[PDB]
């Protein structure tokens, strides 16, 4: 169970599901996350150093989870919502210079499951 | 970096910082902001526009079907009809002029859509849209660097001049840097400025005061320059705030009574100004460009922010001086970097185009300022 | 002689300070944006008033 199903939540009859983070560590080596929107069936292996400049991929959460509020008088109903302004990027390896080129990650399609 | 800040203070004071708008960055790129509107008069509300559409385009065949109480619009300006058949007595064939006549003779009346509060609130009428949009874009901070503080025997010379030399040389190096920067600013300003054109270019050709044309007094240029200011007033909600010209173009040419040599050096005039004109505007001079041109345009602010300009400048500090003893020569390197750009929205319909262009790409921004114009000038060399 | 008369107070409303994606840009420019925007908006209002006069 090194890749965790959060078995204690199962044991307790879904005390949570926590379906948002890396499950655990495969082989005791790779932290494993679930692509909850996978289109076919696959895996990708990637590297991440301790240095933020050694990820190969960057996510920079400027303005995170900022709420909106309002009301629409036509039916006098509430307005509520969220916005973010994060931006992304990769080790340049020269989007046009990203496709199929970034050495930090290797993607394999899986069949036969 | 206080040492660089001190150099910044002692170096940016030497450039024409006010012929462009100044913003600042703290990023490798500078986020610049600016304001633009594409057609100026009355309200910009949908209700306004709709009523205008619903009354008339004032065509020549319809201007006389109008009677007392009617509205019409022309070139987006709404006018009310005073008494019957406006223009019945105006023989003028150019409708726009006929309209000007009609306004003066009170055949028509400049019309305001201002109304009671109740009109607006009761009908749940539309509201004015924005006239100007605020744009943002970013460009890379670019730089120049010098190896010019030469030392070796030069150190010995500097030691001989050691009472001043340490600072003197850095100040001197900063000065030549400032000079090239100022010139860089002018190249960008020159490039972006729209070509002033009237009836096929400034009275059907670039102004020419050459021997074969009009080696007069320089008066005809002064007149044209003043008209360049008018152009700015016509096209944008600002009066010119600065002017720059070469010696042969105007800095000297207009010095026949329509140019002042800085009679006063501390009021409404920068320290870097060559002087100012009889029609105002601090006057600057390039002295380098083969063009021998004149530029008229506007820098303007909202509170502390120089949001309006054709060109925007945004320096990036954290004017670095480095001493490197190559072999026998502890020379001084000087590095200065800044963003400098034109508002890219003057060449874009919307963000999809703005997102694939660069305000720092002067091959696209050329002639697209709208906050400045340039007069090409032929001269009696 | 001194004359007096009463004239209705008329008005003009603007809905121009657009915020949304614009808010995000204004936030990016949040250093100045709150008051900057109100002054900008005031400026356009002043312009229309002046022109009306």
């Amino acid at each position: 169970g090194i890749s965790y199903a959060a078995q204690g939540l199962a044991t307790g009859f879904s005390t949570d599901t926590t379906k948002s983070v890396f499950a655990g560590v495969l082989g005791g080596k790779y932290r494993v996350y679930i692509d909850q929107y996978a289109k076919q069936d696959y895996f990708t292996v990637g590297y991440k150093g301790p240095n933020e400049m050694d990820a190969g991929i960057y996510y920079a959460p400027y303005v995170a989870l900022t709420p909106l509020r309002g009301s629409d008088p036509k039916n006098f109903q509430p307005v509520m919502g969220f916005k973010t302004r994060y931006g992304i990027g990769i080790n340049p390896f020269a989007i046009l210079n990203s496709l199929g080129k970034n050495a930090y990650f290797r993607r394999v399609y899986v069949k036969g499951i | 970096r206080p040492n660089l800040v001190a150099l910044t203070r002692a170096t940016t004071k030497l450039i024409y910082s006010d012929i462009v708008a100044t913003q600042r960055t703290n990023q490798p790129v500078a986020a610049f902001y600016g304001i633009k509107y594409l057609n100026g008069a009355t309200y910009a509300g949908e209700a306004g526009y709709v009523d205008r559409e619903q009354i008339t385009e004032l065509t020549e065949e319809s201007k006389l079907t109008l009677n007392k109480g009617d509205l019409f619009k022309y070139n987006n300006i709404v006018y009310k009809v005073l008494e019957d058949t406006p223009f019945a007595t105006i023989e003028e064939s150019d409708l726009e002029l006929a309209l000007q006549i009609a306004i003066v003779l009170l055949k028509v009346r400049l019309f305001s859509d201002a109304a009671s509060t109740s009109k607006f609130e009761s009908s749940d009428s539309e509201i004015a849209d924005a006239r100007f949009q605020i744009n943002k874009w970013q460009t890379a901070v670019k730089s120049r660097k010098l190896k010019t503080g030469i030392t070796v025997e030069l150190a010995q010379d500097l030691e001989a001049n050691g009472f001043d030399a340490p600072n003197f040389l850095e100040d001197l190096l900063a000065t030549e840097m400032a000079d090239e920067i100022n010139k860089d600013i002018l190249q960008s300003l020159i490039t972006v400025s729209k070509r002033y054109k009237v009836t096929g270019i400034t009275d059907s050709g670039f102004i020419d005061l050459s021997y074969a044309s009009a080696p007069e007094a320089g008066r005809s240029l002064y007149r044209m320059v003043c008209e360049m200011v008018s152009h700015i007033q016509k096209e944008s909600t600002y009066t010119a705030t600065f002017c720059v010209a070469s010696a042969r173009a105007a800095a000297i040419l207009a010095a026949s009574g329509w140019l002042k040599h800085k009679p006063e050096d501390d009021k409404y005039l920068s320290q870097n100004a060559y002087g100012f004109l009889a029609n105002g505007l601090p006057l600057y001079c390039d002295t380098n460009s083969p063009l021998d041109y004149v530029i008229v345009g506007v820098v303007e602010n909202i509170g502390e922010k120089e949001i309006v300009g054709s060109i925007f400048y945004a320096p990036y500090t954290e004017f670095k001086v480095v001493v490197d003893p190559e072999s026998l020569q502890p020379s001084i390197g000087l590095l200065v970097r800044y963003a400098l750009s034109a508002n890219p929205y003057t060449v874009a319909k919307d963000e999809k185009e703005a997102r694939i262009i660069d305000g720092g790409d002067m091959d696209k921004m050329a002639g697209r300022s709208d906050l400045s114009v340039l007069l090409g000038v032929k001269l009696p060399k």
